[PDB]
């Protein structure tokens, strides 16, 4: 157990998977989604992963 | 986002002050400026923000003759702020062409400082109503700036003058400051000199230093009520989406703010929040009944608690409206402030939507129709006459109140669905 | 990308094709038929066709 | 290769001498010539290399109506530059014709120093635009070197004169100099001097030793501008390498300067590429866009950084340009000077083709026009008549710079595939 929490960091993975999955977090991703909404109101064919992994970066 | 701090009046910039210095050791800096390395918190909302160790506070520092300014000025705390937007009668309308004839120099220095800000949400004035040398002038810059950005929110942290009525003006100053608060603003807080002059008088035996109190009062409350903003926030960290449920309708706008900690000179959220409900705790003092309420807890706290606490509140039945319409009592959390010892650390605010401001409102409709009557509390200068010759912008203040009187009553009944 | 792909031989093509293409301008000097039109269009229309090629992988 | 360096002009030998005596300072070299025993270096490009240790500076020494350049004559640097091409009002048409009248031997003295040297990529002017003397002479002998070698590139580092206006003929001279430097001339490096006035002004309360600040802050910018030309490069370490992206076509081929340390009297790329985004980084003064953007950053730098940091200033859009097509603001990187101490370890530059100096232009399309409708202006001499009896080298004139400003507004617009 401890060399888990501290080699890998097993509890800093649980404090973001509920604030960043589960918009624990709240600023940063309504940050995000407020970056992300003319975007994804296009229809979304015509969208890539390259320009998403671009704006999150950059919020980030 | 960011929001933008403008400060006028005499009571504007005193509580200004205070509150940036309230600020200031609240957060990791020094009164140098100078970043502190003792440290949730978030300077980025009224600060400028550099890399450069000195935050420049978002404050803009317009005065009309200036008096207490300058002893604000000369102060250890003013290398902290230099923004370089400094400015230099009691009537309504002297102010009110004094502030017309120098609007578009002050606002290019707003448009600076807009054009140096990426983002923004709002502009939240520091304003004393019926001030004398503040009020005119910082009504006709606040229809300039609503004029100006109508894409923005205008917020008003206001204190209402209630000495128990002796100034003979103070009806029609305040009464021109109130039309242009409805039709020019569309967030107001509202408080009264009185309710905390007696809550000061509760709590000590002083009457000279009063604006001191006062000032540390209500200074307590702007900074919890935009703690949520401050603080790193995920339910209505934005000025609209807090005031949101408490305008149900654009004319109907106004605040009236509650506190626990009083008069000091289980502790449950069940136990504030039946505090809360009293009129005592309420700063501003036939059943008049709410329309819709908020309220924030800021400590350190449960959530099964506060299920059982909002069920207490609804079998007591202890807020007993009925306006037309399916709202609630909104409970909200917001982050208990670190890096300073606080007194109370369970504590609640409460702003809501209610119709008892419709008697003050009244008081000054029966008070300023009686000067209307004798004409001679009008004080007839030269400034009253070439800012209207007929004083037919009374009669639209006035019809316009008097709207907002019915709205009010028509709020307060279960047909707001009947228009007049 | 000097590893072994098929990008490594789409970089090539672009490099023959670029070659090709300061061969043909070399001698042209300045703006005036030569008869060049034609290697020219076939040209012009090479770099469009390679160009949808980096449209092959866009996420 | 090898590029040689022409000096002209009273403010261009000023800055010519300033330049060598910053290269000798920042290279292995006494002020006697001799090489220094103390020392990413090369002193080929701009000087006459020999065994013989006295590295004799690559810069002819042409003049008209010599007095600043007899004080920089005797010298205690004087003995490491000799290269004996030293020659003895300000109107345009007299300057012209005085150096029409001795173009021959002058140009002996080039042709024997490109006879000399094996290399040349191209000549590198210091000049003043109108700057009286100078000019006339100056766009002679530059229309002379631009005929003798149609192979080679033609560089020019001049101010333009902006003092706000009072000279009644700067007009004139400044623009009959400015279309020989569109026809006759290739690559351009645009400085204003009140921009350059400004910066001095702000980091200092001086007025009188203006020249020799400004001196200073052009050297330092001629030395950045072509450190990786003389310190080992590999990505456009060549002229026509660099300015190939700046000029998209070859009548739109105008750079403005940028530099981050502006007013001294993290540091990230990020960041001083975002402060070089800034106006105030810029030292020239309906909207005005880029049509191509190169930078340079000189330091002790990370590649996933600049990565991060150019993806920032896209992701900021802080750079909000749309001429037609498919540029991008362009990175590059240069080694940072050994041999000297310098402030700003991370120091950035960068070079860019922008429309804004069309206004510029329309500054002086405006004032001679309204001097062309006065006509006192011309000061109407023997040498302005003999040089042309109709002006109509004034309307030749005119019709050019007419055209660029239509070249410009038509390559602002996404539309430059229409032609006039």
């Amino acid at each position: 157990l401890d060399v888990l929490n501290k080699k890998y960091s097993l509890l800093d993975h649980m404090q973001a998977m509920r604030r960043y999955l589960l918009l624990g977090q709240g600023d940063f991703i309504r940050h995000l989604m407020d970056l992300l909404k003319p975007e994804l109101v296009r229809p979304a064919t015509t969208l890539y992963q390259h320009n998403l992994t671009g704006i999150l970066e950059t919020a980030v | 986002r960011e929001i933008i701090t403008l400060q006028l009046g005499q009571c504007g910039n005193q509580i200004g002050f205070e509150f940036w210095k309230q600020l200031c050791a609240e957060h990791g800096i020094s009164p140098e400026g100078i970043v502190e390395e003792f440290a949730t918190d978030r300077k980025d909302v009224f600060f400028y923000q550099a890399d450069d160790e000195h935050y420049i506070p978002r404050a803009v520092l317009l005065d009309l003759e200036p008096r207490v300014i300058h002893s604000i000025l000369n102060s250890p705390y003013a290398k902290l702020y230099n923004p370089e937007n400094i400015y230099l009668g009691n009537n309504w309308a002297s102010g009110f062409s004094q502030g017309e004839k120098i609007h578009e120099d002050i606002f290019d220095i707003i448009d600076r400082e807009a054009d140096g800000s990426d983002s923004l949400e709002g502009f939240v004035l520091c304003h004393s109503i019926a001030g004398g040398t503040g009020s005119g002038l910082g009504s006709y810059l606040l229809e300039r700036l609503n004029d100006r950005y109508p894409k923005k929110l205008v917020q008003t942290y206001s204190v209402f003058p209630n000495q128990d009525e002796d100034v003979v003006v103070q009806p029609y100053n305040s009464l021109l400051t109130l039309k242009r608060l409805t039709q020019n603003a569309d967030c107001v807080v509202v408080l009264d000199n009185t309710a905390l002059n007696r809550i000061a008088t509760d709590r000590l035996h002083i009457q000279n230093p009063s604006f001191s109190q006062i000032n540390q009062l209500v200074s307590t409350i702007m900074s919890a009520s935009t703690t949520t903003l401050r603080y790193p926030g995920y339910m209505n960290n934005d000025l609209i989406g807090l005031i949101a449920s408490l305008i149900p309708t654009p004319r109907l706008h106004f605040l009236m703010t509650g506190y626990t900690p009083l008069t000091t000179d289980k502790t449950t959220v069940l136990d504030v929040m039946r505090r809360l409900l009293q009129p005592k705790n309420v700063m501003v003092s036939t059943n008049h009944c709410y329309i819709a309420i908020l309220n924030i807890i800021q400590g350190e706290v449960d959530p099964t608690q506060v299920h059982k606490s909002l069920q207490r509140i609804r079998e007591r039945k202890l807020a007993n409206f009925i306006p037309w319409g399916p709202a609630s009592i909104q409970v909200a959390l917001s982050r208990k402030s670190p890096y300073l010892p606080s007194a109370h650390r369970v504590s609640g605010l409460m702003m809501a939507n209610h119709t008892s401001i419709s008697s003050l409102f009244e008081r000054t409709c029966r008070q300023y129709d009686k000067l209307r009557k004798r004409e001679a509390f009008l004080e007839q200068f030269r400034k009253e006459d070439m800012f209207k010759d007929n004083f037919d912008e009374m009669d639209t203040s006035r019809e316009i109140v008097q709207q907002l009187i019915d709205e009010y009553h028509a709020a307060t009944r279960p047909d707001y669905i009947s228009w007049g | 990308f000097i590893l072994l792909k098929p990008v490594f031989h789409c970089l090539n093509e672009i490099l023959d094709l670029c070659h090709s293409f300061c061969s043909l301008v070399s001698q042209n000097l300045g703006p005036l038929d030569e008869r060049g039109a034609a290697q020219l269009s076939i040209l012009v229309k090479g770099f469009s066709r390679q160009s949808s090629l980096l449209f092959k992988i866009l996420s």
